[PDB]
Parts: C-alpha cells; structure tokens; sequence
C-alpha cells in the first residue's frame, strides 16, 4: 500500500530550497496535493496576526504527512494512517528530546514565527511546520506561555502588581529529565482571553451547578465529602442575577470549556515506541 | 446632500467572461510522455482505490 | 550571425549566447473505484450460467 | 511633466492611500475579503514588476 | 472439488489482484497480512531483573532522570509493589526479591514523587514483555509495545499474558450486555495513606465510558481519603490516574494457570491474543 | 478480515416497510453482539421511558456500532465496525446537516423527535429507533444544550412562583446552525444517569473552583475597566461581586504553576468525560452524492 502524496511545485527551484528540505527531511506537514495549501502557511499569513486556536482546529481538521525527499520540480511526502507504523526524526530548530517518551504531542510552532518557516521566495508558500515535542513538554510550554501571556498583559495593563524578573527566573526556563531549556518571547492574547473569561465565569457556574446538584441524593458519602472541599468565600451570589443572562453565561461558559478542553489535549497525539539516539529518529504510529 | 470637505475616488473590479484564441506554432514546445503506472492509494475491504 | 559594419563603429564579435533551459515535470493523478465483491467475483470461476 | 501627483493623500509613502490597502499595516484585517485597490498598493506585487 | 475451486481467490493475499492487463495491479500473495508489531528494546540491570518471571508479564518502565546513563530498568507491579513496601501480597513480594535497595535508589526519589502526586506521568508503560535474553550484566529485554504479542524468532510463538489475580480487581464481576465483542484492559495507579498500589481491570465495555464505572467502583477507596488527612502545599487532590493497556479477543477467556516459584503457589490470570495498545494517563 | 454480519429476522417482513427499510439504507444502528431484539434502540429508548438521552448514550457508546446496507426480507445484512477501515456512510437523516465543515464526525441519541428515527415492524415483537449521526460542533453543543436542560428545567419547576416556563424552552430552546433552527426533543426528567453525569460534572466543577489563577481576575478587571470588547458583551460593563472579593490578595507566581498544572490535568480529564461517544474522522466527504469516507478514530 503506497501512501506517497507528491506536490507538484509550480515553479523551478534554486540550491537554498534543496539546502532547507534537506535540513528539514525529518519533521511532519499538514495537507488538505496543491503546492499552495499544503503547511501552515495559509494560517501563517502575514495578511492577519496568525491566530492560535484557529491553528489548532486547523490542524487536527486535515491530516498529518511526513516529508520524506525533494526534488528540484517534485516534493515527495508520505501521509499518515492510523492503521501502520512509520518513522520520525527530529531536524527541527529546537533539538529538546526524545527521551523513550510513551506519548508525544504535535503542537504549532510557538517559539517562534520563522523558527521553523522555511521561507521561499520563489513561490510564496512559505511552507511551516508544526513542531514535534513530546508531552510534558508540549504542557509545560503551553501553561509557561499561557502565563507568559497573562503576565505581559497585566503588566501593560497596570504596571504596579507584576514584574518581569521574578517571572524570567520562574516561568522563562521548561526543565524535563536532567535537561533545562530556555524559552521566551497576539495568538496567545486570544489563548489568554478564552482562559480569563473561562475562569471568570467558572465560580458562577460552579456554584450555580453545586446548588443545583447539592440535595438530590438525601445522603452519600462522597456528596458531603466533595461539598465541604470548596471555598468559603465562592457560595454567596446566585439569585440576584436573572435567569436569561445565567444561562446565556452557563452557554458560553460550557462551550469555551469544551473548546478549551480539546484544546489542552495536546493536538495530534503522536506516539513513539523505540528511539534510536545514535541516529536520531524514532519509531512512531498515529494513536 | 451637503458636500463634505473631501473628493472621493472608487475603485471597482469587473471580472468578465471572456473567450480567447489562442495560437501556438507547429512544433513550438518539446514534450516527454511517460508511461502510466496503477497504485492502490488506499485499501478499502469494501472497496479498494486505485 | 552579425553582420560586419561598414564604418568601423565597433568590432562585430561572434554573440554566442549559451542558454540553458528548465524540464517543467508535471504529474497527473485521478482515481477510480473498484468494488470489493466484483473484485472477488472476478477471481471466482463460473460454473452455472 | 508639470505637476508631481495630482493628490497628495494617495501618493506618498505614509499616505491615506497606502495606510488602507498596504500589505504592510494590514495585519490585523481578516484574509477573507477582497479589495480592489489592494492590487495597486501593495509593495511586494509593485517591486515585483 | 468445487471448494478446492473456490479456493484460488480465498488462499492468501489480503486485499486482491488484477491478474492480467496493461498493468498489473496489486500484490499481496505470499504475505497473509497481520501487521507485525515493532519492537521496544530495552536494556536493564541484571540486578533489576528475575529470571525467573515468565514471559508473558506487562511491564513499567520509569524514565531515567538522569542524562548520563545508556540503560534503563523497568519494573512490574509486583516490584512496583515490594518497592511501595520498601519506601515505607507481601509473602509473595518477598518471595521474589531480595534486596529492593537498588530499586529504591535506582530512581533518585521515590518519597518525593508520591510526596508531589505525580507518580503517574513518569511511568511509562511498555505492555507485556516478550523478548528476554539472560545475562549477569546489562540485559536486554524487548516488549511488544503495540499491536498483538508475538515472539521475535521466526517460530512465530503467541504469547499469554500473566497477569496476577490477586492484584487485578474484575469490573463486570464486581458491577455483577453492551458488547461483549471487545475485551479491553486497564492498568491503574492507586495513591493511599499507608503505601500505593497499581491494580488491573479487565472490561467489555468501551475506552471513554470506562472511567466513570471506575469512579463509581472506587469511591468506597475515596470515602476513606479526606477524613484524615488535608492537602496543603497543594498537591494530591488527584487519586489514581488509569490508561489504556489494549485489547484481547474475549470469544476465548482468561485461564487461570499457575506461575509458581520454588518458595510457594501463586494464581495468575493468562491473557492470550492481546492486542497491546499503550494510550495515556487519565486521572480521576 | 470479515465485516460481513449477517442476521436474521425471525418472521415475514412485511412489504409496506421493505420501502422505507430501502429507504433507510446506509444508516448507523447499534449492535448488540444473531437475535432480533436490541439491534437497534427501541430496547433502552421505549415509548414508556422519559428519554433521558443518557442510558441510551451509554449503550450506544458502550457497543460497537453497525452500518445497515441491504435489506431483504428474513435477512438483512449488517456490518460492524473495526478501527482501521474507512466505512463510507450516507448522510440520510431527515434533519438535514451538510458537512460543508468537513470535521470530525459525532453520533448522538435521536433527540430530533422520536417519529425522525423510528420504523415499525409488524413482523416481529421488536421496533427499530435510529441513532442521529450529526458533526461534532453541532454534537457537542447540543449535548451541553440537553445537559443545562436538564439541569435548569428541575430547578425551574423548584421554583414555586415559576411565572416563565417557556423561558428556557424558546432561550434554550432550538440548536444553533446557520442553515435554520431545528427544534429538539426535550424530557421533562434528567432521569438518574443524567443526574449521575452532572453528578460527576459538579465533582470536577467543585474540585477545580479550588484553584484560580489570581493574576487573569486582574485582566479580566482592566479589560472590562478597558473598552468593552464584543466578547465582553455578557458583562454589559459590569464587575460581578464574587471576582471583586476574591481579589482581596496580590498577584503572585509560586501559586500559579501548581494552580495551572492541576487545571491541565482537571481539564483533560474533563475532556476525557466530554469526548463520549464514538467518534468518526473523516476523510473527503463527497458533496454531490452525499457520502463520506470515514474510519474510527
């Protein structure tokens, strides 16, 4: 069964294009084929900001595809079924690990914009590829972000509760299995927007849906155990508000949490089974 | 219905459908044929693709 | 192939422009359907008409 | 030959005319739309003629 | 005979063939399918390892902290088990073991990891083992980490799982007719005050459904948390984390055989034609 | 490999309901492994229980389901379905969805009204009920649409002064879609497997009100003291009082690393209860004869 998909390029190419595939003959491409819709790069565009979730949903809509040769009028790529197995190299800008890890995340690049574009100015593609990093570090770069997000913002809001150097000791540094990598820096601005008005919301809900949910069983123990848990402080404020405007805000309040829930699922779940370092590359399957 | 300060200038597009001719002259491009080859892109136990 | 001038303006070289040129490969691709159980019946034998 | 442009707002580098249908201050207009005279302004498509 | 005649297009090659034409198309004959998995190599410490495990034994391989070491130990639930009773059944965790001290130091903390909680996500499962050479130094093990168990050799030897009946817990038996076509395994971590656990599940149902019988099953192991204790340095708010360790064919049921050492008896429930399929941590 | 299932009826189908059965080909029906019975969704959803759209979620979502192709009388064919195959299925549902969105695809309950769904069979003592095969947004919003139903329609009958019942059923009320609003079928009863979900739900609700990053209290603070943005809009320029009294301390960082990890993992585990139900990803559905290449995620 022969899974290569060739993208025909339009124009004829020169040595910087052969020398940037061939630096990236590893690493993994969406698809829709067509030379123009084939990365990130209509999500990349320079013609608006370059959006997050928009990415996302992007991603996990069409299928994954590894790139596997190039040719000076050919570019020669192989998609991905979850029925078989396949490899996997590294070949990206950062080089962090793949330290025999179980599960692996595909994440849009969020270090940054040309880190992994490689740019052609011969067709203006400027194909994109996402960044493959496994798991934890996939989470613990997202939350650092997020944070990273909300903290430039409230510092730009009112420069008097934040600062800097005590986020850039704390939050600027990912550490994983012995290995202590670097990262720092308006996708996330809309990332952080969701979270703030999800976790705005949130006490409102929680409460509305703990009133709600609190005396059908007459008595459990695991009911009492689970209502002594929250705060004090988050049970006062229900029946002054309507009921038009609650639930309309207990709408919007399950939906961005179901988006949000997908969302912090780390995309397309990759997993690698046997990595060889000598070589780096490793077996994967899509799961 | 007043005139403001300032004279505008629109711009429009018009996409027209039109039939062209097109002449080339004998022999003016070199071509190489290759041979086709069948591949099964996916299969299916319902029904396989070629 | 100049011609040669007759004042001597400028000294008529040979010009010989050496010009490579691009091979544009294209490829063609479609698909087409085949059923699971005419592939089956194709494989079979006929016995009754 | 006599006059530089017959409108100031639409000719020079920061003008009114480059401001709304440049590639470089349009970042924050949805991709979707078209605009007609984004096939004037625009840098790339001028320096690539 | 006619079934003999009917034979040519059913013999082998899954899939088909076009068998004449201007090309020809597909082929499959001399290959009758069935995907062979890939294969897991690990290489453990002698001394981490007991020969005299069977085969057939889902293991757990935490990932080494450390940069500066090649290798990499693995452990079993019943080492997991002796060494939980270590960093504080148990006749038969004795049994097997002798010293849990390079165990214990083998990971670098192992108080401090059930301290923080997050014992789940440094444990990865690499399903059952198959492939076992024995060596007094550095020996190497291989495990079919996904797809069906099947032996390395060209002997192409299914492989039961044995998997200990005193630490699996049934849940169709304990919830006492959706599909009993799939038969899924679970493997699942469990936190408690005197020391954890890990604990298997065998269920028919499917994968996502799955979690909320467990938290149904496991809130009397909940009821107890809380009443005693109050998390401050705040972690410890999750009990227990389950994933998915594949299928079996449940037209065939698990027999209960006998895995014994020389010390005593000990039952063991035998899982063939499983179909590992490692998935992820999922708390509850 | 086989997919082929066949199974049999037990007496004559009659030919008044060969049509619609030729009509209804290349559904989705639920299995139960053949028998006659259950093979369908008539024996968890009767006429005689509240459709509480949650039992008969989890029997769909527990079992494997099952694509009806031919139709004869006193057998009908049937095959299952096996991850690793790309099972083309027709969208022939009497409320209409194109998949103009090309996602992932979702099957749900029929809550689109029991007579969509049905087929009576005079043959036999069984009656067939269909699953409702729909896209994933329009999936998930309707399952937290019946969610809060259920939930609010209680409370609303709590109320002793209930001078709007027909509030939520015209707020709530109908599903959102571009194309047109189709109204649902709505119970009057959560039923207990519906109480068990929110159940579970307000465990994880009351768990992860525990932790809240204090430093997004202070955006949201300066955004509504910012312009009101159209995402603001259910604000009306309004500071509730509960984030105005949860603000009485500073922002800090050491926190809010163990506040974000705990809600990652509380999270997923939230979207590991949210993604319920057997899930289809889809290859190039076909628009101009309505059929879809898709295997099981």
């Amino acid at each position: 069964m022969d899974l290569k998909v060739v993208v025909s390029l339009s124009s004829r190419l020169y040595t910087d294009e052969i020398a940037k595939m061939q630096q990236r003959i590893g690493c993994i491409l969406p698809l829709a084929q067509n030379v123009q819709g084939l990365g990130l790069g209509q999500v990349y565009s320079l013609e608006t900001v370059p959006d997050y979730v928009s990415m996302y949903n992007y991603l996990s809509d069409c299928t994954l595809a590894v790139l596997d040769e190039v040719s000076v009028d050919s570019l020669i790529l192989t998609k991905i079924v979850p029925g078989q197995t396949y490899a996997i190299k590294n070949k990206y800008q950062p080089f962090f690990q793949w330290h025999g890890t179980g599960s692996l995340s595909v994440m849009p690049p969020v270090f940054g914009r040309e880190h992994a574009t490689v740019k052609l100015e011969s067709n203006d593609v400027d194909i994109v590829f996402p960044m493959v990093l496994p798991t934890p570090i996939a989470e613990e770069v997202l939350q650092k972000i997020l944070l990273f997000n909300v903290y430039s913002r409230v510092v730009m809001q009112a420069p008097g509760n934040a600062d800097m150097l005590d986020v850039h000791m704390h939050l600027g540094s990912v550490s994983y299995l012995g290995h202590h990598y670097e990262l720092a820096l308006a996708l996330l601005d809309n990332l952080s927007l969701y979270f703030c008005i999800m976790v705005t919301l949130l006490p409102r809900a929680s409460m509305r849906l703990v009133r709600g949910l609190i005396r059908h069983e007459h008595h459990d123990l695991l009911n009492l155990f689970q209502e002594m848990v929250p705060d004090e402080i988050a049970r006062i404020d229900l029946d002054d508000l309507s009921v038009a405007d609650d639930l309309s805000r207990m709408r919007v309040m399950m939906t961005y949490l179901q988006s949000l829930a997908s969302l912090f699922n780390l995309g397309p779940r990759l997993a690698t089974a046997a990595y060889s370092q000598e070589t780096l590359t490793a077996t994967c399957w899509l799961r | 219905k007043i005139h403001p300060g300032v004279a505008m200038t629109v711009v429009r597009t018009d996409e027209i459908l039109s039939e062209n001719i097109l002449f080339s002259s004998r022999a003016s491009t070199s071509m190489f044929i290759g041979t086709p080859n069948v591949s099964r892109r996916e299969a299916r136990v319902d029904a396989v693709t070629f | 192939p100049t011609i040669a001038h007759g004042d001597g303006r400028r000294p008529s070289k040979q010009r010989t422009f050496i010009v490579v040129k691009n091979c544009h490969k294209h490829h063609i691709s479609t698909e087409m359907e085949l059923s699971m159980l005419d592939l089956e019946i194709l494989h079979s034998i006929p016995e009754t008409p | 030959e006599y006059r530089s442009t017959v409108n100031p707002w639409a000719s020079q580098l920061g003008s009114l005319g480059d401001i709304m249908y440049n590639s470089s201050y349009r970042q924050t207009a949805v991709p979707g739309l078209y605009s007609p005279c984004r096939a004037f302004f625009n840098k790339e498509e001028l320096l690539r003629n | 005979l006619s079934a003999a005649a009917v034979w040519r297009a059913g013999l082998l090659a899954p899939g088909e063939v076009a068998v004449a034409g201007g090309g020809s198309g597909g082929g499959s004959f001399s290959w009758s399918g069935w995907r062979p998995p890939v294969f897991g190599d690990f290489l453990i410490h002698a001394s981490s390892f007991n020969n005299a495990e069977a085969t057939g034994t889902p293991l757990f391989q935490f990932k080494q902290s450390d940069p500066f070491s090649g290798v990499d130990a693995v452990f079993t639930p019943l080492s997991l088990f002796i060494l939980m009773n270590h960093g504080r059944l148990t006749r038969m965790a004795n049994l097997l073991y002798d010293s849990p001290a390079t165990l214990a130091d083998l990971v670098p903390d192992f108080g401090r990891l059930v301290a923080d909680r997050r014992f789940h996500n440094f444990i990865t499962p690499v399903g059952p083992l198959v492939e076992n050479i024995k060596s007094t130094y550095l020996n190497k093990i291989t495990t079919v980490v996904h797809g069906p168990v099947v032996s390395k050799a060209i002997p192409r030897s299914t492989v039961k799982v044995t998997v200990p009946q005193e630490a699996f817990v049934d849940l169709d038996a304990w919830l006492s007719q959706p599909c009993p076509a799939d038969a899924r395994l679970y493997v699942a971590l469990t936190y408690e005050e005197a020391g954890p656990r890990f604990t298997f599940f065998q269920s028919s149902r499917g994968h996502c459904q799955i979690m909320n019988i467990l938290r149904i099953y496991y809130s009397p192991s909940i009821m107890h948390r809380y009443a005693v204790v109050q998390p401050l340095h705040i972690e410890e708010l999750t009990f227990g984390a389950v994933a998915c360790l594949g299928t079996f064919s449940a037209t065939d049921g698990w027999r209960r055989s006998a895995f014994n050492y020389r010390g005593s008896s000990l039952p063991v429930v035998e899982i063939d034609s499983f179909y590992s399929n490692v998935s992820d941590w999922e708390v509850i």
